[PDB]
């Protein structure tokens, strides 16, 4: 993670890392549906709001164990 | 007439459906509720088109079958 | 008292917007109608297909024991 | 009397999961609004920005819709 930090501080950039294993619905890369109370954005957009620029370095994380279990 | 005589009740189901489901999806569920007849669906197709339409709308609850409904 | 008006609106979204008696009634009643026009059933047989009718007017949104009964 | 309190306790249920899923925050409201037009977001989302103040300052905490839209 700190290869993605230190290429954050080589073009200027605003780094942020955020964990995306164990995520096997998309209710956590995308949101949740606009129907209820609790709605939650995926962990893109969790990254995106705890970084402060348009053009952040997304970490995405445990990507190996990417699979289909539920929320197709 | 029949514009009216199917029109009249939309402004009042989306009256009383403000919200309802989601209001994002009153939006893309008034775009469904004109392309049903834009688009050149089969009368069948129409047909379970403007059946799911009375399927939709769901002030029931806005439930996971309110986005089962909004995208069919 | 939100979910008590939710029932009014439940009811009176069965009530409007309803009128699936020319879309599921014609697609699926009116179709039995015409195909017992060109069916000769027995009277036990609509003995028990009047019952099945009983089984029927539970619309799209309303309860699903017309969905299995339209397709028996 | 049975199925009257098993449905009683239904309502207990998502009593409690409104409040665990409560949302209602009034202290960021102006904030968010006077920082959508000087964190000068792009055209489509600009629009999203306006959709979603649309959606408050008529309904803002009485109701599932308009928390969640304060919360997007």
């Amino acid at each position: 993670t700190s290869l993605g930090r230190s290429i954050a501080r080589s073009m200027n950039r605003k780094f942020h890392r955020i964990s995306l294993g164990g995520v096997r619905d998309e209710a956590e890369i995308r949101g949740h549906r606009r129907t209820y109370i609790g709605a939650m954005p995926g962990k893109l957009i969790h990254a995106m709001k705890q970084v402060g620029v348009i053009n952040p370095v997304i970490l995405l994380d445990e990507i190996d164990k990417m699979s289909s279990d539920w929320r197709g | 007439d029949t514009n009216q005589r199917e029109s009249y009740l939309r402004e009042q189901m989306k009256a009383i459906q403000k919200e309802l489901g989601g209001e994002d999806g009153l939006s893309d569920l008034e775009a469904l509720r004109k392309k049903i007849e834009e688009v050149g669906m089969p009368e069948a197709v129409k047909t379970k088109a403007l059946k799911e339409l009375d399927r939709l709308e769901r002030m029931q609850q806005g439930s996971p079958e309110a986005t089962v409904a909004r995208t069919y």
